[PDB]
């Protein structure tokens, strides 16, 4: 249960950009400073940037 | 290399 301190912009087709607030279930957080995270309100799937979330 | 943080 982390909190995207701020909206991500997807760089890649990887990653899932996400908003300011909006919840993202981290799932491996060892791959370095990327992480898996699964969008709980649409259901898809995409890493994100640790700068820009927080773990709450 | 994360992105330039707000």
């Amino acid at each position: 249960t982390f909190v995207a301190l701020y909206d991500y912009e997807s760089r890649t087709e990887t990653d899932l950009s996400f908003k300011k607030g909006e919840r993202l279930q981290i799932v491996n957080n060892t791959e370095g400073d990327w992480w898996l995270a699964h969008s709980l309100t649409t259901g898809q799937t995409g890493y994100i940037p640790s700068n820009y979330v927080a773990p709450s | 290399p994360l992105p330039p943080l707000p």
